[PDB]
RNA sequence: AAAGACCAAGGGUUCCUGCGCAACGUUAAUCGACGCAGGGUUAGUCGGUUCCUAAGGCGAGGCUGAAAAGCGUAGUCGAUGGGAAACAGGUUAAUAUUCCUGUACUUCUGGUUACUGCGAUGGAGGGACGGAGAAGGCUAGGCCAGCUUGGCGUUGGUUGUCCAAGUUUAAGGUGGUAGGCUGAAAUCUUAGGUAAAUCCGGGGUUUCAAGGCCGAGAGCUGAUGACGAGUCGUCUUUUAGAUGACGAAGUGGUUGAUGCCAUGCUUCCAAGAAAAGCUUCUAAGCUUCAGGUAACCAGGAACCGUACCCCAAACCGACACAGGUGGUCGGGUAGAGAAUACCAAGGCGCUUGAGAGAACUCGGGUGAAGGAACUAGGCAAAAUGGCACCGUAACUUCGGGAGAAGGUGCGCCGGCUAGGGUGAAGGAUUUACUCCGUAAGCUCUGGCUGGUCGAAGAUACCAGGCCGCUGCGACUGUUUAUUAAAAACACAGCACUCUGCAAACACGAAAGUGGACGUAUAGGGUGUGACGCCUGCCCGGUGCCGGAAGGUUAAUUGAUGGG
C-alpha cells in the first residue's frame, strides 16, 4: 500500500459473538477485508486508520454459502476475515 | 562354478546357477552408471512391437567402453563385476592416468591384470588393436565394423571370432554363427574369448526366474482363435493346420528373411 | 463392488478440462460445438 | 485390529446455535445429514505454493508428412519420490501443532564493525536408495510395588497382607553413549575429470598409528513451571454446565514392541531411481570495488487449504442401499498371535412397532434303534482338530511321502529341587554415559514326587478327518468380470527355423521408434512341455531351401506385312 488503497482494504468490523468476546478478553478485533488484501496491507491500513499499533494479523477466507432456493442454486460471495491483535492498551 | 540346487522344494529342483565368487561383492562404479528405465517392449507410439517383454528387475545401465581408444596408456583390471545388461562380465579398468572405464571382461582376465590397446600392444588375450596387427589364426572378440564406431560383433558371454584370412584392406573373420565376413583391417578387436562361457550351462528352474529377467509368457498360436493367429481355431487340440507362420503370416520354418543388398559384398560365405 | 466411476479431479481435469480440449484441433471443435449449442458448462 | 480415533482421496457447509415440521426420513416425530436465519475454519515450522527431478507430456528451431498433422533437439512441465524449521499446556456452541501462556527452532533482509579473491549454465564430492535374514541396544506401551487422597460397605466377614482413584509432563538444549563406517598427516609430481582448478583421480616418498564421520537412547535441564483427585469460594440451579483461587502424592522394580538405532550389519542374485538443495574447485568476468567470511544490532517470513463426513447415512454404488474405498494408531485377561472369547478408552442398540406362538419357509439345538439302506454322487451334515512325547508304510527325483497311520499325558493344590535375565552392594579402570559382580526383590524356563474334584481338565471360543486303487496335468501359477478354475493357458526344459547389426521382426504414408544403448552363450517366430527310457518308416502331394542346361514368360523395342 502506497496510495488510496488504504481505504479499500478494510470493509468493516465483524459483528459476531466470537468477535465481541475476542475484543473484550484478548485485544483482537475481527474485520472484514478485501479478498486480495495481504496481511501486510491489513496491518498498514489498521495503523494509518484508527491510529493504533498492530501486533499480529491473521487472515482466513470464508466460503460463501449456496442456499439452493427459488429456481436454481444460488451462491453468496466469498469473503475474507482478518483477526487483528493490537497492543493491550489500544481498543481500536 | 556351476551349482545344482537340491530339491528342497518344487521350483528349486532343476535350478542350475552360475555363481562366480571372483566377482565384485560391492557396489558398481557410480560415475559409470546411468538410469535405464524399462519399456514393456513398447514403441514411440506406445504399441508393443516386440512381444514378451516386461516386469524385470530395476537395472542401472553400465557405460561400457566399446571403443578402446585410449591407445598407449596401460590399464589394470583391478575388478570384475556383474552386469545385468549383458550375459558377459565387465572389468573396471584403471588406466595409468587414473581414468576408470568398463570393458567386456575377456576369458582369463582377473583383477590385477595389465591390458593395453594400440598398434604396439603385446599379443595377449586381453589387448585391443586394429585387425591388421592381429596375426591370422587368432581368436578375437568385440570387433568393430566401422572405424570409430566401437565393438559390435563378438560381445555376449563366451563369444569369439576367428581371423581366417587377410587380404589388402579387408580381413576375413569366421563368426560363431559360422558366417564368413569381411571386416576392414583398420577396425579394432580384442584378443581372446569373452568371459562367462559357462553362462550357457545355467538352467532356470521355474517360471518365476524368466519373469525376473523381464520376459513375459509366450502363448502358442495353436492355442488361439483364428481371429488372433493364423494357427488359431480347431475343435479339440489341433495342429497349425497350415504351413507354420508367424502371427503376421510369415513362414517360420526355413524362409530366409535377409534382404540387405547393400552389405552383401561383406559376406564371404553365409551361415546362421 | 467397485464401480466404473472412481473420481479424481486431477485426472478429470487432465483428460476433459479446458486446456486438454484447447490443446488439440478436435478438442477445439468440441468447444465450438458446445458454444454453438449454448451449453452453460463448457468443460469438466 | 472396530461398529473406536485419525491422514489421504472424494464430497462441499452436511459443522454449531436459534426458530421450525409442509415435503424429505420406508411409521410417528417435539427429533434430524430436512426448511429459514445467524455464526463458525486464524500457521515462518502442518499441507500446499516455491526448489528438484521419474514415467510421461508439450516442445523454439529442426526432420517428416496431400492438408489436418507426426516425431523430436534446446528447453519447459509433470509426484506417487528428493529438498529449512514446533512442541507441551489452556481455551470455543462450533478452530486450533494455527488463537493464548510457556519454552524452542529455521531461514531471509537491512545496517555497523573487522578480515578477505569472489564468481557458473561447468569439474568433483554428496544426496543416493534391492530382497531376505539375524542378534542386539533402546523407547513407547503394559504390569506390579510403594506413596497420596477417599472409603469402612442394604447380606456372613472386611482398620487390613482390605477396597477405589490418581501416581503426568513434550519439542528443544547439553550430552557423543550402545553401536556402525573409514587408516590419518606432510611433501613432491602427474597422458585423467571436454578449458581451468589449489578440488577430485593417479603415482612416489616420510611419519604416526589414532584421527575423523555417523549415531538410537540414558542422565541432567526444559520444569520453583504446567497438570493433578479434590478443597474452599457458592452466584447458582433443579441433572450439577460453568463460575475463581488453592491443590496432596507424583516414586522404584519388571516386562517390553511389528516403533527407533537401521539409508546399519550379514547374505543372496533377479544386481537394486533421478535431479536439485548442500560442500568444494576453478573459467569467462571482476580487482581501492563487487562479492565472501565472522560478530553485533534491527526487522521479516508473503499467498492458498484448514469447518464437517471419511469401512461412511456426507465418497463410488439411482436409495439414509448387508457391496467397494489407500494409509496410520491399536490398551487389559487368556492366547503363539493383528486368530478367538470377554472387556477398556470410546462408540453404539442398526428410523415401523405391538401381539400370537397354525401349516409351511429360513437359520439353528437335541434325538430311540439302525448307520449311506439316501442320492447321479456321502450333496449336506456329522466327525477330526492343541501342545509335548512315543511311533509311523509302499514308493521316491533321496528333498520327500509325513501332521502318514496310530497312541499316551494334560485341571487344581502342595513337598522337594535345577537353572535365565535384571539387580544396592562391593571390587576394579576407585580414568567415567567405564568393567566385573551383587543380597533381597521382580521376572522366565524347567525336573521329580504326592494329594485332590468332576461324567468329562487341548472342558468355552478357537482348532487337520483319515486310508487304499486308478485317469489327467509334472510342480507354484493363469483363465471365460456376471452359469465353465479344468485335463484348458502358462511354465522350467527341449527342438526347428530365421537374424552379421542400419539384424530379423513390429508400429508407423514418412521421419522415427521398439528389438537394444542388446550383438549368435544374442534377438525373433514356431511347436512341444519337469524328469526317466525313447522318439521308428515315407520327400509321392503341399511348403521351404539349393541349382540353372532347357522350355515358357511382363513392361519395353519396333523388323516385316497389310491398309
Ligand atoms: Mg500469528
Ligand atoms: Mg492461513
Ligand atoms: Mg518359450
Ligand atoms: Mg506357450
Ligand atoms: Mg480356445
Ligand atoms: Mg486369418
Ligand atoms: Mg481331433
Ligand atoms: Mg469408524
Ligand atoms: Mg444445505
Ligand atoms: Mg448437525
Ligand atoms: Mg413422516
Ligand atoms: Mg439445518
Ligand atoms: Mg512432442
Ligand atoms: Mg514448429
Ligand atoms: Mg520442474
Ligand atoms: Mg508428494
Ligand atoms: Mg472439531
Ligand atoms: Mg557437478
Ligand atoms: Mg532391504
Ligand atoms: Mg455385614
Ligand atoms: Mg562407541
Ligand atoms: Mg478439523
Ligand atoms: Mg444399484
Ligand atoms: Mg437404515
Ligand atoms: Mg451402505
Ligand atoms: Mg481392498
Ligand atoms: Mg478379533
Ligand atoms: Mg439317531
Ligand atoms: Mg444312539
Ligand atoms: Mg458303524
Ligand atoms: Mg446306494
Ligand atoms: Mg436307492
Ligand atoms: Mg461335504
Ligand atoms: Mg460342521
Ligand atoms: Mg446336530
Ligand atoms: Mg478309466
Ligand atoms: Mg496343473
Ligand atoms: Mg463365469
Ligand atoms: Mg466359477
Ligand atoms: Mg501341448
Amino acid at each position: 500500500m502506497n496510495q488510496e488503497r488504504v481505504f479499500k482494504v478494510l470493509l468493516g468490523p465483524h459483528i459476531s459473538e466470537k468477535a465481541t468476546g475476542l475484543a473484550d478478553g484478548k485485544s483482537q478485533f475481527v474485520f472484514k477485508v478485501a479478498t486480495d488484501a495481504t496481511k501486510l496491507e491489513i496491518k498498514k491500513a489498521v495503523e494509518s486508520l484508527f491510529s493504533v499499533k498492530v501486533q499480529r494479523v491473521t487472515t482466513l477466507n470464508v466460503k460463501g454459502k449456496t442456499k439452493r432456493t427459488a429456481r436454481g442454486l444460488g451462491k453468496r460471495n466469498d469473503w475474507k476475515k482478518a483477526y487483528i491483535a493490537l497492543q493491550p492498551g489500544q481498543d481500536l | 562354478a556351476i551349482v545344482k540346487c537340491k530339491p528342497t522344494s518344487a521350483g528349486r529342483r532343476f535350478v542350475v546357477k552360475v555363481v562366480n565368487q571372483e566377482l565384485h561383492k560391492g557396489a558398481p562404479y557410480a560415475p559409470l552408471l546411468e538410469k535405464k528405465s524399462k519399456s514393456g517392449g513398447r514403441n514411440n507410439n506406445g504399441r508393443i512391437t516386440t512381444r514378451h517383454i516386461g516386469g524385470g528387475h530395476k537395472q542401472h545401465y553400465r557405460l561400457v567402453d566399446f571403443r578402446r581408444n585410449k591407445d598407449g596408456i596401460p590399464a589394470i583390471v583391478e575388478r570384475v563385476e556383474y552386469d545385468p545388461n549383458r550375459t558377459a562380465h565387465i572389468a573396471l579398468l584403471k588406466y595409468a592416468d587414473g581414468e576408470r572405464r568398463y570393458i567386456i571382461a575377456p576369458k582369463g582376465v582377473a583383477a590385477g591384470d595389465q591390458l593395453i590397446s594400440g598398434i604396439g600392444a603385446p599379443i595377449k588375450a586381453g589387448n585391443s588393436m586394429p585387425l591388421r596387427n592381429i596375426p591370422v589364426g587368432s581368436t578375437v572378440h568385440g570387433i568393430e565394423l566401422k572405424p570409430g564406431k566401437g565393438a559390435q560383433i563378438a560381445r555376449s558371454a563366451g563369444a569369439s571370432a576367428q581371423l581366417v584370412a587377410r587380404e589388402g584392406a579387408y580381413v576375413t573373420l569366421r563368426l560363431r554363427s559360422g558366417e564368413m565376413r569381411k571386416v576392414l583391417a583398420e577396425c579394432r578387436a580384442t584378443l581372446g574369448e569373452v568371459s562367462n562361457s559357462e553362462h550357457s550351462l545355467r538352467s532356470l528352474g521355474k517360471a518365476g526366474a524368466t519373469r525376473w529377467r523381464g520376459v513375459r509368457p509366450t502363448v502358442r498360436g495353436v492355442a488361439m482363435n483364428p481371429v488372433d493367429h493364423p494357427h488359431g481355431g480347431g475343435e479339440g487340440r489341433t495342429s497349425a493346420g497350415r504351413h507354420p507362420v508367424s502371427p503376421w503370416g510369415l513362414q517360420t520354418k526355413g524362409k530366409k528373411t535377409r534382404s540387405n543388398k547393400r552389405t552383401d559384398n561383406m559376406i564371404v560365405r553365409r551361415r546362421k | 463392488m467397485k464401480r466404473t466411476f472412481q473420481p479424481s479431479t486431477l485426472k478429470r481435469a487432465r483428460v476433459h478440462g479446458f486446456r486438454a480440449r484447447m490443446a488439440t484441433k478436435n478438442g477445439r471443435q468440441v468447444l465450438s460445438r458446445r458454444r454453438a449449442k449454448g451449453r452453460k458448462r463448457l468443460t469438466v
